[PDB]
């Protein structure tokens, strides 16, 4: 694994309407990411970096936010080396970009796709 | 420098580097149980993993060891010891942001790799002891090897220091260093959901453990059956009885150690070693310089091992004598009222005074009035008022209103009589950390004239295995039974006090017992030893 450094993409983000369903997807490249956690975090404007979701390793341990609970389902594939995250049943409240978050030796971000949720 | 001292600096060096790492793991277990969120058993679990991984294989190690290159195993021991300490590092690197967020009167699974590098330190351990110090005996002059012992003990006790000083600045930075912009921590040190960057703890710990790893790599071999050989080992009767003896010595000395700090607390009242520390570097120094120039040989090194004993358990029988008085507390030893004294400690009668506002009968909020009578919250004080705290009623007086309020908080001291006790208390304890370590290196300098020369790597294997087992391990678990089967007050978890009399009866005269029983033995091994010779 001769890499410079990580790369994280986000995919599958795009616009809603109302509490319907997002297929979000983060795909890393780079080192070796067999080892290391996957979180979700979100930037909703005028507001700080909010944490939504985690995924361990082996995907044995899927930990989340009080906020988002009982919805949001994370996914792992170690093969593909790609995170999915499930949202279903929105609020426009939840309307923000989301970042997809490893720690391979440093901290990595990605660029993130707008989830943008309308209201109906 | 004449080569054999190059391998003494090295193997001073490495137990410097097992000795800051056992205190490394001490101290920063609580930090690890903040940030992985595990259980007491589960922490537990990886506090004893140590204990499992050097018990499984020491003496597998000292015994195929010795036969082999022994300064390149220390070093392969070392290296492992370093690679444990880096894999217990190694779960901070990529888990991510770690995440945080009176008693009035009423009128998840990468703990496995702090568990698993634990074990690695364990066989770090493991060869260090036997391999490298049975490698002093048999190419270091006669009467030195006291000597480099004692200088190896003392050395090795900068690694506590190191330990203690970087443990504390380490703890007070936060986990997240270097990661996260400062300002943006809104909690403080103080605060419960706090972590310290134990992950630069176990990076310094496992750096500095591979460091030393190399040293040994270029030193010589030379400076110019299993069940066999430990069948011969255990038939030996001189051998069994002084491992008996010396486990029930150290049974003792680790029992003390580990609850010398609450006998301090629940007896004088003062709560929980700069001076300390040169005492005991210069007592085993002086122990190894005894045992070198007076030329002691094996009989007279067990009787100086007896004479440090004898001296340290006639300071030990001292403690009895200094006991202060009992904590006059109401609700425990007396009723809250504070005029009849109760039969005993278990469901004690509610009072007059107190019967009117129910609060928790279980809650310890520990206070004390005027009168110097100790009550274990104001809701069971009476008092009513606070700011200190007013109009309190459970005080019975014959008409002095001015004894009615000005109680402060928490465990107010006892009497000046028993403070003078209490450093009579420290200097005794002073003079038996010096005869400790004035014996301090008689106990393996024994073990290696008492086998023979070519089973002593696993004589000080089995005896480090037995030590370790059945003195680092059981002897604070039955300590601490029999210490806990003295506590007044149970905290609905430990208790948070004590019955001084029973409880200071019981500390003292367990490790009496447990003393008088290895003196005893002291005369059967002596007189073994000078019906041998
Ligand atoms: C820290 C160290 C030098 C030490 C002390 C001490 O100086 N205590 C000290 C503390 C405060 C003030 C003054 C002195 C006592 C030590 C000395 C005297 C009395 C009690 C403990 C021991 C020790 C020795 C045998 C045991 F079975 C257990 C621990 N040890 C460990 C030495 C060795 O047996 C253990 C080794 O194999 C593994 C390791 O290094 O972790």
């Amino acid at each position: 694994g001769s890499s410079s450094q990580v790369q994280l993409v986000e995919s599958g983000g795009g616009l809603v309407q109302a509490g319907g369903s997002l297929r979000l997807s983060c795909a890393a490249s780079g080192f070796p990411v067999n080892l290391s956690y996957m979180h979700w975090y979100r930037q909703a404007p005028g507001k700080e970096r909010e944490w939504v979701a985690a995924i361990s390793s082996w995907g044995w341990h899927t930990e989340y936010a009080d906020s988002v609970k009982g919805r949001f389902t994370i996914s792992r594939d170690n093969a593909k080396n790609t995170v999915y995250l499930q949202m279903n049943s929105l609020k426009p409240e939840d309307t923000a970009v989301y970042y997809c978050h490893v720690r391979v030796g440093r901290s990595y971000f990605g660029q993130g796709t707008q989830v943008s949720v309308s209201a109906g | 420098c004449n080569g054999l001292k190059m391998f003494l600096a090295a193997l001073s060096l490495s137990f410097i580097a097992k000795t800051l790492g056992a205190i490394i793991m001490k101290s920063s277990i609580i930090h690890i149980e903040r940030r992985f969120e595990i259980s007491s058993s589960l922490v537990g679990f990886i506090d004893g993993s140590f204990e499992i991984g050097n018990l499984l294989v020491i003496v597998f190690v000292s015994y195929f060891g010795s036969k082999l290159h022994r300064p390149k195993l220390i070093g392969i021991g070392c290296f492992i010891m370093g690679i444990g300490g880096v894999l217990t590092a190694l779960p901070h690197f990529f888990m991510g942001y770690y995440r945080y967020s009176l008693s009035t009167c009423l009128i998840s699974y990468m703990w496995i790799y702090v568990f698993m590098g634990n074990m690695l330190r364990g066989i770090g351990e493991t060869p260090i002891v036997p391999l490298g110090l049975s490698y002093i005996d048999d190419f270091a002059k006669e009467g030195h090897s006291s000597l480099y012992l004692g200088i190896l003990n003392a050395i090795a006790m900068i690694g506590p220091i190191i330990g203690f000083t970087l443990g504390s600045l380490f703890s007070k930075m936060y986990v997240d260093i270097g990661y996260v912009d400062l300002s943006t921590i809104r909690i403080t040190p103080t605060d419960s959901r706090w972590v310290g960057a134990w992950w630069l703890n176990f990076l310094v710990s496992g750096l500095f453990s591979i460091i030393s790893s190399i040293p040994f790599f270029f030193l010589p071999q030379t400076p110019n059956g299993f069940f066999q050989s430990f069948k011969s080992i255990l038939t030996n009767p001189l051998y069994v009885m002084f491992v008996l003896l010396t486990l029930l010595q150290v049974s003792s000395y680790i029992g003390a150690f580990t609850y010398v700090f609450k006998y301090v607390e629940q007896q004088y009242g003062q709560p929980s070693g700069v001076i300390t520390i040169p005492i005991f570097a210069s007592g085993m120094f002086l122990g190894g310089y005894i045992i070198k120039k007076f030329k002691l040989n094996t009989v007279g090194i067990a009787k100086f091992s007896c004479f440090t004993a004898v001296m340290s358990l006639s300071f030990y029988l001292l403690y009895f004598f200094i006991l202060c008085e009992n904590k006059s507390v109401a609700g425990l030893t007396m009723t809250y009222d504070g005029n009849n004294p109760v039969t005993s400690h278990r469901d004690v009668p509610l009072s007059y005074c107190n019967s009117d506002c129910n609060c928790d009968e279980s809650q310890w909020e520990p206070v004390c009035g005027n009168n110097g009578i100790t009550y274990i919250s104001p809701c069971l004080a009476g008092c009513k008022s606070s700011s200190v705290f007013y109009n309190c009623s459970c005080l019975e007086v014959t008409g002095l209103q001015n004894r009615n309020y000005s109680a402060h908080l928490g465990e107010c001291p006892r009497d000046d009589a028993c403070t003078r006790k209490f450093y009579f208390f420290v200097a005794i304890q002073v003079l038996n950390l010096f005869f400790s370590a004035l014996g301090g290196t008689s106990h393996v300098m024994l073990i290696v004239k008492i086998v023979q020369p070519e089973l002593k790597s696993l004589a000080l294997g089995f005896h480090s295995m037995v030590i370790r087992a059945l003195g680092g391990i059981l002897a604070p678990i039955y300590f601490g039974a029999l210490i806990d089967t003295t506590c007044i007050k149970w905290s609905t978890g430990s208790c948070r006090t004590y019955n001084s009399t029973s409880f200071s009866r019981v500390y003292l005269g367990l490790s009496s017992m447990l003393r008088v029983s290895s003196l005893v033995l002291y005369i059967i091994l002596i007189y073994a030893m000078k019906k041998k010779y």
